[PDB]
């Protein structure tokens, strides 16, 4: 049995954590550097967004396991700082450690970090503006959704993705609460186009069942028929072969399909669309004979899809042929059949104004990894406004806010004294570590560029201008247009200052001898 | 390459542990050192203020600190550990700042900027107290003497220290009352009770026996002249082979010189400090006792101390052979007094003389030199802390306590500088909290109760005050009667700043062959 | 999953990817020396390569940063054709720089920074060395003949290139401003000589059903079909494969014949004299097409039936889903004719005028597929050379030109950018070392003189690996098209710059 | 590195001389046998280049290049398997240093491959033309090589039969390469040497015709790659009887295949039928083949394919694998075809005369027992080989490695005439020729060290006269005791060294 004492556990918790924290701090900003992922299979992928890459990273060490779990709740509400929490959660870490190695209790300064976290929050909440609106946010969202794409996937602004990312939110932002959730719009990766090729859709879309291209591709009404029941004769993922008692009975079999096509087209016709969304992909030899009866059936698409596209309209799926009902059929403001990619077939585009419980931005890319990180772009540009929806709020800096956030916490240390002065010592500096650690991964001295805004924070307060994430010569967090929700920074603090305290939870570091295996 | 870092780190390493093993300081802490040396020699050492100098350490930065140990002791004479205790307080930040992306140059002026601002704030916590005030002399001596060897004889030494300084005092807040000025002499016999402040110049020489002058009318000593006699400076062709002719040479040699010493007493001399050189034998043992037949106080091989002080005070120069008589370059003397208290000790006391408005000569006595040195180093450091208060008129927190006051407040200037070295300042501005908790270091069990408190004890006391390190109990660090002039602490910071800043420029590997 | 920080991954990036840039630069130039191909894990049989793309495709590499280059190698090799061994080394050339720059404290951010702008500075100098040749057809003729076979130089078989490139330029001479490589039907087919590699005007099939289907036809209608015969496609003419009763399995064959026989009808009733099937043709419908005047060619080439659909104006049958209904391939000429040793079915009167069949004739297939490997990369450059008719002066000429250009720009820049940008154009100066040292001749002489030559500036005298010494680029044929260079100047610094942002590598392997 | 490749190519350079050295003291019959343990661990006693390299061998790239060397000599010649392996390590000494002497290995190769050109230029110049149309001058340098070499006994009998095959198969004056494809080496079991024959049509190994014609005129040469048995499942015929009520119903359609294809043979008409083996073809109905025989077609049932191959291409019996392919036209037409029990014992179908592509002759190796049949093989074949060398490069030359030492002398000075960085190359190149007869003047005994010294000087003096008598192994005349290189036996090994070497020098 292994028995660690105090720092020993901590020191054991220090090893990979800072090393993991080290990989974060060179990822900070465009100054920072992406984290490549080579899988357990050896799959080589450039990635980011710590919880993402920390999910790709295999967490054996304990403290890293929360780094996946902590940063999870970080990415959801915020979208950024997931790579930045482990920075501070690694930065504030050896803050306490050296204090613990200065003889300072975990009983002592650990509260002081949260106690300095609130006041840094309290300080942060002043920095820049807790205020935005559905109009203002757009420009922060522009400089978000330009750079969110313009960091991960490309460095350029792609507008059709940029504001469609924010308007997708803005489309379901006002659907609920004046607050969207992160599922309440969806990002659907498929590549038929380039990156810039995308589909903003107020409902979910799929590639329509095509049992032959030459058969007419049609779309009608506003509405769709979402079908567990037969749209035409259903097929239950099972072959049906040709058995007819006579050579004439085969051609007599031919009518059975087409008549049951239009009959159950007519049975779908009155109810919704003329089109299927059918939980059963039916015989594609027969399906294109119904595509020869036209009114295209969408079939051979997931059983979860009929569920999906139904609920996305707030509707249902018709379970039985006798159960056919317009409400048991899905909806849309417009169902349209639109080409997926430029050259390929026309995917059924279901744009749902009869409800939108997910407004799906559909995205195309030259490649996955770019459309991925364009998706992975959108998600953050989607997440940052998920802060904005709740409080329309932002801030400018990690090298403006924090050095200023620290500046309050700075002398507040000796305003503390006894216990948490060494905390708000070790807190304030740990804040300025991020502009340091970003100036680190910048081409600049992490001390001097931190000294830069240090002098500036000895001058300007609550600065809209702070060090360079965008790696410019001028450092203006407003005009670097590094834009982060003051909710997020606040939540990040709450989340980043969190883990370090949590390793102190109870007095038991006690293991049977296995704390990792 | 790697060569600069390691040894520079080792300069920060080997010297730090030495400087870390330092702080047991201020009184009853730790256990005594009966020291088997690196050579095995066994030696008992206590009160590490002196042990600093006594400590024998090699390695470039480690031996530097013993040479830096006198740095506080050389000019001041109070709180000799103050520079050595902070010799590692800078080495605290050294590692980090080299590792922080901060250049040894940026660390170099960092020591300066921390030194610059440090001694600045210390002036605010320096309470100016009168430079000539008997108390600010007596109590500075007392407080020191309380920490120095004798705490009882302090009441004798402190005014004698005052009276020795107030005689030589050149009242100022600048340099006055030097150590070359006050002449501290030791006499076997008497007592520390009989340790005598003597305004006039008292030469400590080896005087032949007694029946010599304790009395007035003496022309002063410091003579280099030999006595020319047959078989001394004069040619004798009398050949020595047979014992009788070998006998004939000493008798003319011995019979003649007694007239020479009469000529020496004819000069008015009851005292001769004889050159430690020999012109031939210079003054022979024939001549020396003939000098003692004339009641002339005579020391062959006289110390260098009574050679320069007799030049400094009495204004004395050698005089020629007494056949050639003298130029009377011997300074003015009147009372040539050999104190025999139970006959112990040979002490030449010149009461009245030429004097340079200075040089009190204080006779430090006792049953033995050990009893004497109980007073001497005490009265010296009492003179010194008085001299320090004559040097700098003030009394600050004693025993390293104000550095923790300087700690917090230099952390404020860590923000005011807002520079790359402001971080450096910050690292060291928190590295001055180390000493009081660390002074407690070495004694015993269940340790930690001392540590963060002594940190906080000023921190909790805002920028005002904390517990005294040498006294104890929650009070003002500054006003205790553990008090030292501002000089001592601003000295220490100035001293460790440089030698430790040299480490920053210590680089590669270079050794004189 | 193990996090690789800066120098761990980055050295691992250099050691592989620069050496990946080495054994390929060992192949750089025709006097880039032969590398015996020692395969990793399989195929001990050894070719010997003058082109490093082989090694990249042959030999797998464990270095992930090196796993990137083979793809970027294939980026060139597939998309751009030539520039394949070259895109790998120039990155390594820029990586050799970042060897220092990283350990020289320069962050890879900055290392990209100059190379961001520096990439165009060479491009622009190579836009300056970009001058339109081929502005005339005779130019275009010789401008093709310039960079057509120039694509084939380092590529192992530059000898039959004499006949090959003439073929290669003629087909693209026939393209006449409209690049079509599908209108060029590529048939690599054994028999005859390698100088017997051929270009047909028309379409062609290496597939010959035989002479039991009509061999030559004029005004022939070609059915382009996946239509099956023994395969039993739709629209029952008589029982297909099924059991509907006790004897129904027996009613299959004879009525499957009738089904095969009326799958003559449906296919024949197009009015065809040729039925070209990308799928099987049963012998009775086959021979009943042979009795219908129809040439029924079994399992005819996928790309062929596809190019026959492209060049001849044919539609695939939708796999008999157009029994009578599919638009025919129409080629007024059917020729079953022997190029090489094999009778091949030639199709002329095809829809496309640029429609051609280049028949690459192996006297051995090792050179034949090599001819085909040397064929299309030219055709890649050729279609490029078609669209942009122009050159750039190779052999280190524009290299050193760009080198002296970007460096003197790296001399007028020289902020953080030149730290990359001086590192940049040195690669432009370092590749001239590679080919000349491949040529086995002092570069420090030639390069530093080529320097002086391009420090005077030069479009002409450049290092001729043919001569092994500095020599003219007048468009001598060693003057490269602007086609590949811009692509390599684009593609090469990337993988460098790509690894420059990701030094952080998380490995669960 | 080029150095790791060098160290590789040095290892290539080294290992290429390593195992090839067993060939070098093996040069000629005076060159010595080498007992060679094998991957099976078996002693193998071999004096020859083709056998030694290809028998026991290893994984090194040089060993890959070894087997290429005699082989490329074989496809060119089949003559000089050893000598072609002797020239490699020779140059491999000329090669290795030029690297170490500061010359680039392409320059080294583009020297030697060009140094070849200029170098071997004078070989044919040193050489002498001989008549390739005249049977003797053919048979002369054929047998003169066979007089210079081992095979005599049945050669001097079958070396004119070689040329008898050669004279027949020589259309042109340079006699092209006399591709031995125009000749057919065949073996009858029974019979003696003198039974060895030359037939314009093709003799066929055995035959099977049961009721059929044993000798047939103007003979349509049939090819059955189809079956005379209806396709097999559990039987030869299509008959599998599980019911009689069905058997009457099975009776109906099983009557055709045995009749039709059989009759189709004589429907198209056939005087002959080539049929691969009842193992090579699924089933051959004898009940059908008997009637097929009895139709008085000549059936060779179960005939080997590679003769069929030689029948298909050389005498023009075109492929029939199928009824779609079975016509009277794809049949060869045999001016005579006969099953022959004559010429000793055992049956052979002999197509005697045919309409043939090329000039087709079947030379049937024969002898009182099997080895004497095998003695008849190189008795016809070796002459055919030394002929096909003499014809492919028309001129003959005095052999024995004198032209090695002869032109080794010269090209040096002409290398030295070149100057440039390759003069030292081409001279090293030119030198390499000397070591081949050295080993020869070694293996034949006594002093090679002397032999080439005077010779190369004698080659500045008498040249063609003074040379290496393989019997003598010293300064002598390959003219006095006749040693003739039909140029291609020399001209083969010329480039093969430089080529693989150029490759392996260019090889990294």
């Amino acid at each position: 049995k292994s028995r660690l004492m105090g720092l020993e556990a901590l020191k054991s918790h220090i090893m990979a954590a800072k090393a993991v924290a080290n990989t974060m701090r060179t990822s900070l900003g465009p100054n920072g550097l992406d984290k490549m992922m080579v899988d357990k299979d050896g799959d080589v992928t450039v990635t980011n967004d710590g919880a993402t890459i920390l999910s790709m990273m295999d967490v054996d060490h304990q403290i890293a396991k929360l780094m996946v779990e902590l940063s999870k709740s970080q990415d959801d509400e915020i979208g950024d700082g997931t790579t930045g929490v482990v920075v501070l959660a690694g930065a504030l870490l050896e803050e306490a450690e050296q204090l613990l190695d200065r003889g300072i209790h975990p009983i002592r300064i650990a509260d002081g970090y949260e106690q300095a976290a609130r006041v840094a929050i309290e300080h942060l909440d002043k920095i820049s503006d807790s205020v935005l609106v559905d109009i203002k946010d757009t420009e922060p969202l522009i400089q978000t959704a330009k750079t969110t794409l313009g960091s991960k996937v490309v460095n350029s602004c792609h507008r059709q993705m940029a504001e469609i990312a924010v308007n997708a939110v803005l489309t379901v932002a006002d659907m609920e609460r004046r607050d969207v959730d992160f599922e309440l719009i969806k990002v659907e990766g498929k590549v038929g186009g380039r990156l810039e090729d995308t589909k903003l859709i107020k409902g979910v879309i799929v590639d329509k069942d095509f049992s032959h291209p030459q058969m007419p591709k049609k779309v009608e009404d506003a509405k769709i028929a979402i079908l567990t029941c037969p749209f035409e004769p259903p097929k239950p993922k099972t072959k049906h072969k040709l058995d007819v008692t006579s050579v004439e009975d085969y051609k007599a079999l031919q009518k059975y399909e087409k008549e049951k096509f239009e009959e159950m087209i007519q049975q779908i016709k009155e109810t919704g669309a003329n089109l299927a969304i059918c939980q059963w992909g039916f015989d594609d030899e027969a399906n294109h004979l119904l595509l020869q009866n036209n009114l295209p059936a969408v079939r051979w698409v997931g059983g979860p899809e009929i569920e999906l596209i139904a609920i996305a309209t707030g509707g249902r799926i018709v379970p039985r042929f006798s159960e056919l009902t317009a409400e048991k059929l899905g909806f849309a403001g417009l169902v349209q059949e639109i080409s997926f990619g430029t050259t390929k077939d026309k995917m059924l585009v279901i744009e749902q104004c009869k409800n939108s419980r997910a407004v799906t931005i559909f995205i195309r890319g030259g490649n996955k990894m770019i459309i991925e990180e364009a998706k992975r772009s959108l998600h953050d540009a989607l997440c940052v406004i998920r802060n904005l929806i709740r409080d329309n709020r932002v801030v400018y800096g990690g090298g403006a806010a924090e050095i200023s956030c620290a500046l309050a916490v700075s002398q507040e240390a000796d305003k503390c004294p006894t216990l948490e002065q060494y905390a708000m010592r070790a807190f304030a500096d740990a804040l300025e570590v991020i502009p340091m650690a970003l100036s680190e991964n910048s081409g600049m001295n992490p001390i001097q560029t931190m000294t830069e805004v240090r002098a500036r924070q000895v001058k300007e307060m609550n600065p809209a201008l702070g060090i360079d994430c965008l790696h410019k010569g001028t450092n203006d967090m407003k005009q670097q247009h590094v834009i982060e929700t003051l909710i997020g920074k606040k939540q990040q603090i709450s989340l980043a200052t969190q883990m370090v305290r949590m390793i102190l939870k109870i007095d038991d570091i006690r293991k049977p001898g296995e704390s990792e295996e | 390459r790697d060569k600069p870092a390691q040894i520079r780190f080792s300069n920060i390493s080997a010297a730090k542990a030495v400087a870390d093993a330092i702080r047991t300081s201020l009184g009853p802490k730790g256990m005594d050192k009966m020291i088997q040396d690196g050579k095995g020699d066994v030696t008992i050492t206590n009160d590490g203020a002196t042990i600093l100098k006594q400590m024998q350490v090699l390695h470039p930065a480690a031996r530097m600190l013993v040479e830096l140990s006198k740095a506080q002791d050389i000019e001041a004479g109070d709180g000799t550990t103050s520079v050595v205790i902070i010799a590692g307080s800078l080495l605290d930040s050294c590692t980090k700042l080299l590792q922080k992306g901060i250049h040894p140059t940026i660390i170099s002026e960092s020591f300066q900027k921390a030194l610059e601002k440090g001694i600045e704030i210390l002036t605010d916590m320096s309470r100016p107290v009168e430079l000539s005030d008997r108390e600010t002399l007596l109590n500075s001596a007392t407080t020191s003497l309380n920490s120095k060897v004798v705490s009882q004889y302090s009441s004798l030494l402190s005014p004698m220290s005052v009276n020795a300084v107030m005689k030589v005092i050149d009242p100022a807040t600048a340099t006055s009352v030097d150590l070359r000025d006050i002449k501290i002499v030791k006499k076997l016999g008497g007592t520390i009770d009989d340790c005598e402040l003597v305004e006039g110049l008292v030469l400590t020489q080896k005087v032949s026996n007694s029946g010599i002058t304790r009395v007035e009318k003496a022309k002063i000593g410091l003579i280099q002249f030999c006595l020319s006699a047959p078989k001394t400076d004069m040619d004798n062709q009398i050949v020595v082979s047979d014992y009788a002719q070998m006998d004939r040479v000493l008798r003319e040699e011995r019979a003649y010189i007694l007239n020479l010493v009469k000529q020496i007493k004819k000069t008015g001399c009851n005292v001769l400090l004889i050159q430690k050189s020999i012109l031939r034998d210079a003054l022979s043992d024939l001549a020396l006792h003939f000098l003692n037949k004339m009641k002339i106080m005579v020391i062959k091989d006289i110390e260098r101390e009574d050679i320069e002080f007799i030049c400094k005070t009495i204004g004395t120069k050698p005089v020629a052979h007494i056949d050639q008589f003298t130029a009377d370059m011997l300074g003015s003397a009147e009372l040539a007094e050999e104190v025999n208290l139970n006959g112990s000790g040979k002490l030449l006391k010149i009461t009245g003389c030429a004097s340079p408005g200075k040089t009190v000569t204080i006779v430090v006595r006792g049953s033995n030199k050990l009893v004497i040195e109980e007073a001497e180093r005490s009265i010296h450091d009492a003179l010194c802390v008085i001299r320090c208060l004559v040097k700098k008129r003030a009394l600050i927190a004693g025993g390293g306590a104000p550095e923790i006051e300087l700690a917090l407040r230099l952390t404020e200037y860590s923000r005011t500088l807002s520079g790359m070295e402001s971080y450096c300042v910050r690292a060291f501005a928190d590295a001055m909290e180390v000493i009081p908790s660390t002074l407690a270091e070495n004694a015993g069990l269940n340790p930690i109760s001392t540590v963060t408190e002594l940190r906080n004890r000023h921190a909790q006391g805002e920028k005002t005050a904390g517990i005294n390190v040498r006294k104890g109990g929650i009070s003002n660090i500054l006003e205790e009667l553990v008090v030292q002039p501002l000089l001592v602490s601003v000295s220490a910071l100035t001293l460790a700043t440089e030698t430790v800043r040299s480490i920053l420029k210590i680089d590669d590997v270079v050794n004189t062959r | 999953a193990d996090e690789e920080r800066a120098e761990t991954a980055r050295l691992t990036s250099f050691i592989g990817a620069i050496a990946i840039g080495d054994l390929v630069k060992s192949t750089l130039g025709p006097k880039g020396m032969d590398k015996i191909l020692l395969s990793s894990g399989r195929d001990a049989s050894l070719m010997v390569t003058n082109d490093g793309a082989t090694i990249l495709k042959n030999i797998g590499v464990d270095n992930p940063a090196a796993k990137v280059l083979v793809d970027m190698s294939r980026v060139q090799d597939d998309e751009v054709g030539d520039g394949t061994t070259s895109v790998t080394v120039l990155a390594a050339e820029l990586l050799r720089e970042a060897e220092s720059l990283i350990a020289k404290k320069i962050h890879p951010q900055t290392i990209i920074a100059g190379w961001r702008e520096a990439t165009k500075a060479a491009r622009e100098a190579l836009l300056s060395s970009a001058v339109d040749h081929g502005s005339d057809e005779v130019k275009f003729r010789q401008d093709l003949m310039n960079i057509a076979g120039t694509t084939l130089s380092s590529k192992l078989l530059t000898h039959h290139k004499d006949h090959f490139t003439k073929l290669a330029v003629e087909a693209v001479l026939r393209l006449k401003g409209s690049g079509n490589l599908e209108a060029i039907h590529i048939i690599k087919k054994l028999g005859g000589s390698l100088a017997d590699s051929y270009l047909d005007e028309g379409f062609l099939l290496d597939k010959k059903i035989g002479v039991n289907q009509p061999k030559r036809i004029e005004n022939a209608k070609i059915l382009i079909a996946n239509t099956g015969m023994d395969t039993d496609k739709i629209k029952i003419f008589g029982s297909r494969v099924r059991v509907d009763s006790t004897a129904k399995v027996a009613e299959i064959e004879h009525a499957e014949k009738e089904k095969m026989k009326e799958k003559v009808e449906r296919i024949l009733k197009h009015g065809i004299n040729c039925f070209i099937n990308r799928q099987l043709i049963y012998n009775y419908p086959e021979q009943l097409f042979g009795a219908a005047g129809v040439m029924a060619i079994e399992h005819a080439d996928f790309a062929g039936v596809e190019r026959l659909a492209l060049v001849t104006g044919g539609e695939i049958a939708s796999t008999f889903d157009h029994p009578e209904l599919v638009k025919l391939g129409s080629c007024k000429l059917i020729e079953e004719v022997m190029i090489g040793e094999d009778k091949l079915i030639h199709f002329s009167g095809v829809a496309l005028g640029e429609a051609c069949t280049i028949v690459l004739r192996g006297a051995t297939q090792q050179i034949l597929d090599e001819a085909e490997r040397s064929l299309h990369d030219a055709l890649c450059v050729l279609a490029q050379t078609v669209k942009d008719s122009r050159t750039v002066y190779g052999g280190g000429c524009s290299e050193m030109l760009m080198a002296h250009a970007v460096t003197q720009l790296a001399n007028r820049t020289p902020g953080k950018e030149a730290v990359a940008m001086e590192s940049y154009a040195k690669a432009l100066r370092m590749l001239p070392t590679i080919i000349a040292d491949n040529a086995g001749y002092d570069s420090a002489d030639l390069v530093a003189q080529l320097r002086a030559a391009h420090s005077e500036g030069n479009t002409t005298a450049g290092l001729d690996m043919r001569e092994g010494t500095i020599g003219d680029m007048a468009i001598l044929g060693i003057t490269e098209s602007f086609q590949v260079k811009r692509q390599v100047l684009l593609s090469a610094a990337e993988a460098a710059e790509v690894i420059l942002r990701v030094d952080n590598i998380i490995k669960a392997a």
